[PDB]
RNA sequence: GGCAUGCUUGAGGUUCUAACUCUGGUCCGUAAUCCGGAUCGAGGACAGUGUAUGGUGGGCAGUUUGACUGGGGCGGUCUCCUCCUAAAGAGUAACGGAGGAGUACGAAGGUGCGCUCAGACCGGUCGGAAAUCGGUCGCAGAGUAUAAAGGCAAAAGCGCGCUUGACUGCGAGACAGACACGUCGAGCAGGUACGAAAGUAGGUCUUAGUGAUCCGGUGGUUCUGUAUGGAAGGGCCAUCG
RNA sequence: AUCGCUGUGAAGAUGCAGUGUAUCCGCGGCUAGACGGAAAGACCCCGUGAACCUUUACUGUAGCUUUGCACUGGACUUUG
RNA sequence: AUUAAAAACACAGCACUCUGCAAACACGAAAGUGGACGUAUAGGGUGUGACGCCUGCCCGGUGCCGGAAGGUUAAUUGAUGGGGUUAGCGCAAGCGAAGCUCUUGAUCGAAGCCCCGGUAAACGGCGGCCGUAACUAUAACGGUCCUAAGGUAGCGAAAUU
RNA sequence: AACCCACUCCCGUUGAAAAGGUAGGGGAUGACUUGUGGAUCGGAGUGAAAGGCUAAUCAAGCUCGGAGAUAGCUGGUUCUC
RNA sequence: AAUGGGUCAGCGACUUAUAUUCAGUGGCAAGCUUAACCGUAUAGGGUAGGCGUAGCGAAAGCGAGUCUUAAUAGGGCGUU
């Protein structure tokens, strides 16, 4: 950071933002890796049995980033708009 | 020339800001400019910076 | 009775000389008071900066009464 | 962790996949003096210049 | 207005003894000018100590006390603007030569509208070089809020109306540029003054009139809000010190 | 394998250049040079070095002092 | 000690100031000790330095001593106001008693300082402004001013010119 | 005179000697000189006061730790193409 | 005539740990790799974790998309 004695960038530009503590337990899955669970149910716990999701994660939203493949049931898990369509295309269903 | 403030006559302060000589004209200004929020032009009153 | 204190030398002058292709936003003359004037497609900014408003090539004609040195851009 | 980032640099430079983004200076406490065109063009979150990336991500411990 | 006074909380005074104090006498522990204990005397709720607090405090302490510089000191200087140096693109140094700025402006801006200098020449009963200005040769030499340069009449000075574009969101693309900064710039809308209209207007003839971050202050906010609902605090946007 | 001179040269040469002298080696003396030896210049400058002194520099602080509350009581009065 | 023996220091004498005794003071986180087994003719500190003749003026600044009692002023006290939560009444909007809580901070507060006087054998001070007279530089003057006051006796080209 | 000092000259300066010697010099019944034992010590003693002295060291002793302090400075950094 | 070296022989100065980045070289590959620890122990187990597969925004959030403004109207960042 030292620039010979002038004000360096880490003291001359303003601080900005806060870090959300709400997003520490948040995580994202995508439709490419939804078929890696076992038993045709994608839960919060089943996403932890396969190593797709850490522990201390308790809020999962799944986006669309590939192909689903198997008919899976997503309970208690938010999905996006383009991902809910690609799951229900492949025989999926949603409840909570 | 000391800084002033031009507030709306509502519960909304859009607050365009400028300055003037108050050492010439000891009363206020009632000249009215454009508002982005309320979207009606309004009696832009005194600064009253405190 | 004490000298010093020159200023910081504003980089004026004819940028983008008189046969060059232009795009339609280019600063064409930096200028301290319209030594050059505005021709066909050029703009005359607030500090008398000439700027191209269309594409083409800049011409630098001399035209008219008063001996105006013009800067015009011809779409060629 | 056996390498400490500047805490004071992580306040300034948030990292995205497009680079290290930062806010602008000259946007504090003297604002009736400057024009609205100069308060409008500094209000966003710019990116970090190429000559500045090496000094910052040595402070933010990433080199 | 207040009456006597019980029930009582605040600042005095001198007094009382029982706290405390005694580097006073006398006993005893004891064969001791220490020390306790006993008692006599004196002071006495003071002194003194703990804690909190104001004042004083080089007695002591940790320090600071800039750079440039034809060595150093003294003086001057330090940021910004304009000309010269600067070599007909930019740029370009010196304790080289010259000057300026730390603002003004609610009109001195936009626009609508109205409108163009200065000079010599001359007419004396109060001004007689010169005003009031009336009209003859005029040939930017004037004026521009402010230094100097560069610019102007499609005025880039005044009068007067409207009374706001000294707009909000932006912004293709450039110029400058080590970085942070900085400079120039339309169309749709919010919406606009004006003009009856093409259209001009995102301040001023242009370039000085300035100051980062961090802390605070203020007004919004949809954001966050440590079990939850809120608040506190934080963030964002605007602006002040 | 250690001359003078006059030039040159990081600017005062035994060593370069040109040129004069000059057999080889001691001893006794004398100190002009070897910018002779001795001490990583003491003056001077430098260092965002040190130390110690000063004060009306800054920030403290021992000590002294002021009051609040404790240790700390009653009893009348001047007094609210 | 090891380049300075002196005009430096000490001194007798002198003055100023503190100190009433568990003394001022000093060494001690403290007990204690020194002062002192002393007691104002005594003890501490400061300055001058036998003796002789003497020791002028200035109390503004700063210190110290005393003084009314006014203004400003600390912890402490917690008046009043503004908020945060919520019982409840009202169909709801709403306010919201009580709490609890967060800020606000009227009154009550001493010394000190501001203020008044004294104090120079307290630390200190005993003018510059010009033309005067003259000359290197002056209070003898008329002075103009200025200040708290502008150098008395002595001495003087000096350990100072 | 002893004794204690240390004014002057010269020698000595790699000394006989990390302060002497030789020739002269000051005090020499006193605020004297001295033996022996003791007391006071490092922002601390002690000082007839020079920043003197506190074991040939003193504008803060010596020693061991913090400690390989720090040094934008100095010097040095080793085989070959 | 600036510094250092009288000489010889020995000794004497880019290391190590832990994080990380880039290059080369490998193993696996939309996955890859384990840390403590377990272990008849360089094996094997242990995938907690770390990084990758998705970004944008201060953030709630939305996601191949936010911000802004009354404005899905105009640009920045990302994207087989």
């Amino acid at each position: 950071g030292f620039e010979g004695g002038q004000q360096p960038l880490h003291r001359r530009l303003p601080k900005f933002g806060f870090v959300s503590l709400k997003a520490m337990d948040r995580a994202e899955v995508r439709t490419s890796e939804l078929a890696k669970v076992e038993g045709d149910v994608v839960s919060l716990q089943t996403l932890k049995d396969a190593n797709l999701i850490n522990q201390h994660v308790q809020r999962v939203k799944v986006m669309l980033s590939g192909e689903v493949g198997r008919a899976v049931t997503l309970k208690g898990i938010a999905a996006t708009k383009g991902a809910r369509a690609a799951i229900e295309a492949a025989g999926g269903k949603f409840e909570d | 020339r000391e800084l002033i403030r031009l507030v709306s006559s509502a519960g909304t302060g859009h607050f365009y800001t400028t300055d003037k000589n108050k050492r010439t004209k000891p009363e206020k200004i009632e000249i009215k400019k454009y508002d982005p929020v309320v979207r009606q032009h309004v009696i832009y009153k005194e600064a009253k910076i405190k | 009775t004490r000298n010093g204190r020159d200023s910081e030398s504003k980089r004026l002058g004819v940028k983008l000389f008189g046969g060059q292709a232009v795009k339609a936003g280019n600063i064409l003359v930096r200028l301290r008071g319209t030594k050059f004037h505005a021709g066909y497609g050029v703009g005359l900014g607030k500090d008398h900066t000439l700027f191209a408003k269309v594409d083409g090539v800049v011409k630098f004609e001399t035209k008219g009464a008063f001996g105006r040195k013009y800067v015009s851009i011809v779409a060629a | 962790p056996k390498m400490k980032t500047k805490s004071g640099a992580a306040k300034r430079f948030k990292k995205t996949a497009g680079g290290l983004k930062h806010k602008h200076a000259f946007k504090s406490h003297i604002l009736t003096k400057m024009t609205t065109k100069r308060k409008r063009q500094l209000r966003g979150t710019s990116m970090l210049n190429k000559s500045d990336v090496a000094r910052v991500e040595r402070s933010l411990r990433l080199r």
